[PDB]
Formats: structure tokens, sequence, C-alpha cells
RNA sequence: UUCAUAAUAACUUUUCGAAUCGCAUGGCCUUGUGCUGGCGAUGGUUCAUUCAAAUUUCUGCCCUAUCAACUUUCGAUGGUAGGAUAGUGGCCUACCAUGGUUUCAACGGGUAACGGGGAAUAAGGGUUCGAUUCCGGAGAGGGAGCCUGAGAAACGGCUACCA
RNA sequence: GAAACUGCGAAUGGCUCAUUAAAUCAGUUAUCGUUUAUUUGAUAGUUCCUUUACUACAUGGAUAUCUGUGGUAAUUCUAGAG
């Protein structure tokens, strides 16, 4: 019954337009998925011509991504540390798009581990080989280093868990994370 | 008050007419899906075992399974739940019905013999009803006679024959499958 | 409205199935197809009225039933088909062909057309896109998807599509100095040559047409098709080739040839 | 154009990828129920096309100032992010900015106003009418709410209130 | 070839002008901003997952129609059994 028509909304002058007709079912809204974390419940909703959408309440593991070296995995959402839009949700651990979530981190961890080796938080020849061609090249910034000995990734999820289903995102790398640590120490 | 008996494995039924006021007694409180012993509701009972399946109120309203309720209530059916049949798809009807719980208001007890007894009925536990048709499918037809299923299953159907005063015709089902 | 429409009332019909205003309410809505309901043509209207063959509505589902009609090679039993521009209606019975093509007074004229012709048709090139798995193709006027084209085929060109198969055979390519044939508007039916071809950056293209008796006259591009090089169409132009002779010219016409 | 498309990494409470029907049942001989085999009918993913559907740009509306300021705490104008949407969009939410229309008549009031193609009238200019044979819109007693579907806020479909 | 299940339409058509004064509508645009049954044209080997043990010469269970027992004063009311 929630519509999205602009006859309800006044004019652009502020007139109060009049009832026009009754609102139709091409101009419906629903209702707001407001996800949690735990127990993954997915539900399905038929929307227009069919194409089935996925409300994802209560969601709990997703997949994320690292620009750097491009590379993503499975991993589980640990909280909600901040939101864009509201602190409500933060405060609720509502999670929507653009919020800024936590990662176990374990898979990056030893992607990284049989992929360079460079033993963070302080064999084959085919191996041995491949990591003297790389050369040493993981040069990695430090603040990820940094919560990789803490343990916990700072993930902005990209995807929209209200009408996919899933649970997507990358993790803040670069400059980006910079700034939401910043804002972050201004939570802190 | 009326009790429609049904034996499944003869598949028969009937209808019994009891007026006493104190063999329906235990039928009181009791919600579908129950056990009633026989022996309580008849004293040619005995023996016998009572599952209560549904029933029909003295107003006419069938009583719902899992209402958990003495009383009637009204509903908002559609297709898949009982006491209600749906014409147009998706067509919701909010209809009246009675609730699962036993009580006086009833008028006729759907009632399943589940334990062959001691006495028995002139025609349930005497009389077997035969089935109306076999099975259909090929592999269903296999399962019924449980037939080695590489057998050649086309010749085991059966074959009904009716004479129509001249002529004996037979007619048998085709298997699908 | 709340979903389709599905009644095409006799007023609403375009006047060019030009049909009788009285003798019925409704006229015959065209059942989605290769083209458009404004632009096609339905089946009952080619046959009861334009070939006379049949008689009312009765008759043409029997004619359309009985598998007589070949719209394209390829049978086609709906009353309402859309046969648009430069179909192909195949009657094996009395082993007549004809081809969709508007005479210059703007209508689906009767143009019976010859068998060995009839094997192929002509078509526009509406789109040229990459489908999946990277695999080209070319999206018609009567939307025919034809994979795998010429390379070098591109928008608003067009094509010899041979019919059987239903693969491209030939191809001309849109430029001035063609022969060119029109498809909507005042200049229905009205065949040229490209003179010029106007730009207009940001939208609705236009060209410029001189005809054989060296009349000029502009028109859209989505309203053009070419149909061959000058002096040499790729298929038999209808009666009059497309002149449009003046009214005093076609009351000269009337005059001049006429023997009773 | 971040388009078409392709490629890598991954993801999925893992969609589709024919266990479906009719007729004719030919050919090969590996001569058996063996191997193949035609014309269709229904389905079926995607991309097009068509019937469309939603929105959408500019300009155009009758009388009234004895309606001169109107709109915003309850969205009014804009920004950003999110939610919802099939999709853009204050469409809704959160936080900001204080904005938008107006003597070129906004806003309010009236319409015994559905808009239009058109009708009457006719030197020319016009005046009045257009509920109704076509195109649009809206409605099914007044209101809201919703299932099914591609398409309904359907009413010769349901739910509730009011009469 | 009844009935019933399945599929499809029932959102077309027909009627009325009550509401509605930048609202509808008309002409003209846009969708690189979206959904689209149907019709038409094309469209897919991988469903194996360690392939040296599987139904692919065909996998499972219900379910209406029907056979019989009812209820209500009655309604296109339908509960129980096979
Ligand atoms: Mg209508
Ligand atoms: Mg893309
Ligand atoms: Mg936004
Ligand atoms: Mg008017
Ligand atoms: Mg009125
Ligand atoms: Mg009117
Ligand atoms: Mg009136
Ligand atoms: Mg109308
Ligand atoms: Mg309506
Ligand atoms: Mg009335
Ligand atoms: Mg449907
Ligand atoms: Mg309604
Ligand atoms: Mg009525
Ligand atoms: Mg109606
Ligand atoms: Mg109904
Ligand atoms: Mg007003």
């Amino acid at each position: 019954g929630i519509s999205r028509d602009s006859r309800h909304k006044r004019a652009a002058t502020g007139a109060k337009r009049a009832q026009f007709r009754k609102k139709r079912k091409f101009e419906l809204g629903r209702q707001a998925a407001n996800t949690k974390i735990g127990t993954k419940r997915i539900h399905p909703v038929r929307t227009r011509g069919g194409n089935q959408k996925f409300r994802a309440l209560r969601i709990e593991t997703g997949n994320f991504s690292w620009a750097s070296e491009g590379v993503a995995r499975k991993t589980r959402i640990t909280g909600v540390v901040y939101h864009p839009s509201n602190n409500e949700l933060v405060r609720t651990n509502t999670l929507t798009k653009a919020a800024i979530v936590q990662i176990d981190a374990t898979p990056f961890r030893q992607w990284y581990e049989s992929h360079y080796g460079q033993s963070l938080g302080k064999t084959s020849k085919n191996t041995e080989r491949k990591w003297a061609a790389r050369a040493a090249e993981a040069k990695i910034e430090h603040a990820v280093d940094s919560q990789f000995g803490a343990g916990r990734l700072y993930a902005a999820i990209s995807s929209r868990p209200g009408q996919s289903g899933r649970c997507d995102g990358y993790i803040l790398e670069g400059e980006e994370l910079a700034f939401y640590l910043r804002r972050l120490t201004a939570k802190k | 008050m009326k009790l429609n008996i049904s034996y499944p494995i003869n598949g028969t039924q009937k209808c019994i007419e009891i007026d006493d006021e104190h063999r329906v007694r235990v039928f009181y409180d009791k919600r579908i899906g129950q056990e009633v012993d026989g022996e309580s509701v008849g004293d040619e009972f005995k023996g016998y075992v009572f599952k209560i399946a549904g029933g029909n109120d003295k107003q006419g309203f069938p009583m719902k399974q899992g209402v958990l309720l003495p009383t009637r209530v009204k509903l908002l059916l559609a297709k898949g739940h009982s006491c209600y049949r749906p014409r147009r798809n998706g067509e919701r009807k909010r209809k009246s019905v009675r609730g699962a719980i036993v009580g006086p208001d009833l008028a006729v007890l759907a009632l399943i013999i589940t334990k062959k007894g001691e006495q028995e009925i002139e025609g349930i536990t005497n009389d077997t009803v035969p089935k109306r048709l076999g099975p259909k499918r090929a592999n269903n037809i296999r399962k019924f006679f449980g037939l080695t299923k590489e057998d050649d299953v086309r010749d085991y159907v059966i074959r009904r024959e009716v004479t129509k005063g001249d002529k004996s015709y037979t007619k048998a089902p085709k298997i699908q499958r | 409205a709340r979903g389709p429409k599905k009644h095409l009332k006799r007023l609403a019909a375009p006047h060019h199935w030009m049909l009788d205003k009285l003798s019925g309410c409704y006229a015959p809505r065209p059942s989605a197809g290769p083209h458009k309901l404004r632009e096609s043509l339905p089946l009952i209207v080619f046959l009861r009225n334009r070939l006379k063959y049949a008689l009312n509505g009765r008759e043409v589902k029997a004619i359309l039933m009985q598998r007589h009609v070949k719209v394209d090679g390829k049978v086609r039993t709906d009353t309402t088909f859309p046969a648009g521009f430069m179909d192909v209606i195949t009657l094996e019975a009395t082993n007549e062909n004809f081809r969709l093509v508007y005479d210059v007074k703007g209508r689906f004229a009767v143009h019976r057309i010859t068998d060995e012709e009839a094997s192929y048709k002509l078509a526009k090139v509406k789109k040229v896109q990459l489908g999946k798995k990277g695999i080209p193709y070319v999206v018609t006027h009567d939307g025919r998807t034809i994979r795998y084209p010429d390379p070098n085929i591109k928008v608003n060109d067009t094509v010899k599509v041979d019919l059987a198969t239903g693969t491209i055979t030939d191809f001309i390519k849109f430029d001035t100095g063609k022969l060119v044939y029109v498809t909507g508007g005042r200049n229905l039916g009205r065949v040229g040559t490209i003179v010029h071809r106007e730009r207009h950056e940001g939208g609705f293209d236009l060209v410029h047409i001189k005809d054989s008796l060296e009349n000029t006259f502009v028109t859209r591009l989505n309203n053009v098709f070419v149909i061959g090089e000058p002096g040499r169409p790729w298929i038999s132009l209808p009666k009059g080739k497309g002149i449009k002779l003046t009214i005093s010219e076609e009351r000269d016409r009337r005059r001049a040839q006429h023997g009773l």
C-alpha cells in the first residue's frame, strides 16, 4: 500500500493537488528489509513480471573482494561499525548497502600466506620460483596489516541485501580506508 | 449424535446414532487426531479404538484440524486449507469454521476404527469393499504386483469386463510412463 | 485500460486497410508479429478485401486452416497475421505469388509477382549488435535475427534474405545515388534516388529523394528503404513505379487511356 | 556512455539446460526389437521484434483579487547515502542547506468542467456548445487493503469499515 | 465423449462522466531510466565433479473426477473413508 507516486506530493509551486485517481499497483512500495546478522533467512518475493527478488534479513556470511590484487573470498560479516546514512542502523546492527562492517579476515590471511607467505601480524621448487618471480612485490600498505594483526578487516558492503539477497562488498583499502578511520576516530 | 465410523483396511464405513449422554461424554474435550478407547463408548465396542478425524457442528460447520478451540471462529481460508474450495485462483474467502476441540455443540463425529476389537460390527469388521480401480502408472503397477521390474508389465494390467446385454467388452487403463 | 488492448474499432483501423466505414463495428486487430499493426496488413484483409478470394470471416478461416497461405515460406494459419511490407504470400492453389509493396497512392496493392524471384525477400537492417559469446547479429525490420552477418553490414542498410534457409545472400550499402523506396508519411509508395542525406546531429536523420520524373522531396531516414541501384531495382516494382502523378496528371491519364 | 560484448577472482538457502504428446512409422542390414530415421504439437534460458505498460521534455486550459502573498515543524525546494521501486525521481527514511512559486495572476474560491478529434452559427474577425458512435483518462454505492498474473489496487475477484 | 485435474482468458469488450483546472488531454519529444504472457526470428553438448561400481529401455508420493457416509433451513457450503 506504500505508494511512491508523485501525486500526493505538493506541486513545485506548493499547491495541494486534489486526488486524481486511487493509487495503482505499478506504483507500490514494499517494506524495508532492515537485514540483521546470523542464521541466514532469505525470503523470496514475487515482484512485477515474475523476477524473484530476495529479502536478505538475518545474513551472516557473504563474498568480499580485494581490489589491489583483486581476489574474492567468502567470509563472515561480524557486526557493523559505521553507516553513512543513520547511526541507528549501526546501533541496531542493521546491514544495508554502503554500510561498514568487520570481517573475520582469515581466508584472505592464508590466501596471502599460500600466495606470498610474508607472515603478517609481526617447499616445492615450483612455489619457490613463483615467489622469487614475485620478488617481494607484495608491499601492501601498513594499515591493512595493522588490522590483519588485529584479525578483523574493515569492509564496505556494495551489494543491496534488500533486493539481491546477497551480502557482497569490498575491503576498504587505499585512501578509502584512511578516510573512514578518520570518521571512526571521530566516533572514537 | 451421528457418528460416521470408517474402517480403512476393509474400506468400509457406516453411520451410528447414539442418544445416551454418557457414551459421548468421553468424546468431550478431545481434539482431532487423538485416540479414545472403545470400551467407554459402547458395550458392543469392546477392543475397538477410535481415532477422531473431523466432524460437523449442529449448524453444519465442519471442524478444521489444528484450531484447538471448542467453539466456532471466522477464518480467512485459501487454496491448500480444508473447509474451503477456491473457485478463482488465489480467491481467499472468510468463512466460519468449528474448532478442533469436540464439545456438546457437535452433530456428527467422524471416527476411524484403528484396532480390531472383540465383538464384530455388522458389515464393517466383517465385510470388505473392493478397490474401485487398480494402479495406472507402470512402476505403480509393478510395485502393486511386486513384479520383478524387468518382466514386461504390459500384460499384467487389470482388465474390467462389462456386458452391454448383447456384447461382452473389456476396458483396461492406459499405462503411463 | 489495465493491460493490453485486444479490440480494434473499425474507424480506428488505418486508412490504408481502407475498409468500409459501414457494415461492421470492429476491424481485424493484427496479432503480435513481425510488423507494427499500424504498418502491417492482416491476412483476413488481404484475402477477403484485397483479393476477394473469400467472402467473410469463416471463409478466410477455412482458407488459412487448410494451409494454402504461405507467408515467407511458412504457413501462418492465424487469421490476423500481420503480413507486412515486402513479405511474400504464396498460394499453391492458383500457383500465385504476391509481394506486398505500396502503390503510390500509399496502399498495400495486390502485386502478382513471379515464382522465380518469390524464392527470396528484401529487408532493411534496423540494428547491428553483438549478442552473447561475442556473436554478431543483425535485426531487420521484420524482426528476423540473422546471425553471423557480413562484417561491414551497417544500420539502415538493406539485405536480400534467401527466405528458404533464412540467411544472408547479398546486401546493398546505404549511400547517395541509390534507388530507394519510402514506407511512411505523405510519400508512401514513392520511389527515387538518394540525392543527399543531411545528418542533423542529435537525431532524426533526413534524406532528399529525386525520382525519375525529376521531382524532389525529403523524408525521414526511419522512413526510407534502399531498394537497389538506379535503373536496376532488386525487385519487381509495382505498376506505375511510384512516380506520384499529379491529380491533374491522373485525370489526363484517365482521359487518355480510356477504352469502353 | 561504466553501452553491446569479452576476460579474471570469487558467490548462490544453485534458475535453465525436454523423464512431455500426434501422425508417418522410412533406411541400414551389424536380421535384433538391433542401429538409426521425417513432418509436426506443446514446452524452455537468453537476446531481439510486436502487442504494449509505466513514467517523461516544450507549449497550450473556463470565471474570479468582494482570493496577494503561497509552501516547509507532518517534505515544502535542493544536497548526500541508504531503503523501496521493474526502473529515474523527497517516492520514503537519516543528516545537512533554507529553499521553490508569484502582478507575465502564483495560492485560494467557483465550474449545473471529464480533455480532445469535433457541432451549431458564418462576408471577414468570431460567439456558444462538445455527457454521447473515434482517441485518451477516471469509476463501479463511498472509502481504504490485498491474493493470483505478464498485465488489477480488478470489483459480473476477495478482506474490513461506513451507507 | 459427460465430469474433474491441467493450460489459457477472465485486466478485452460494454456503460457512465462522479471526482479532476498544469490535473486529464492535444500536438511534439525521451527511456544511454525500466517490466513486457503472447506472436515472430534466432538461441545451450559441460546437469560427470575425481568419471575404475548409476534407473535413463523412463524416478517418487499425493491428488481431484469417481465409489460410498454424512452434516446445515438454506449458499457455486463440503468434512470423513477408499
Ligand atoms: Mg475498456
Ligand atoms: Mg554492462
Ligand atoms: Mg538515490
Ligand atoms: Mg468540455
Ligand atoms: Mg461534474
Ligand atoms: Mg466529450
Ligand atoms: Mg454531468
Ligand atoms: Mg471512451
Ligand atoms: Mg477500475
Ligand atoms: Mg448506482
Ligand atoms: Mg495469465
Ligand atoms: Mg476497487
Ligand atoms: Mg455489474
Ligand atoms: Mg469489468
Ligand atoms: Mg470472488
Ligand atoms: Mg481550482
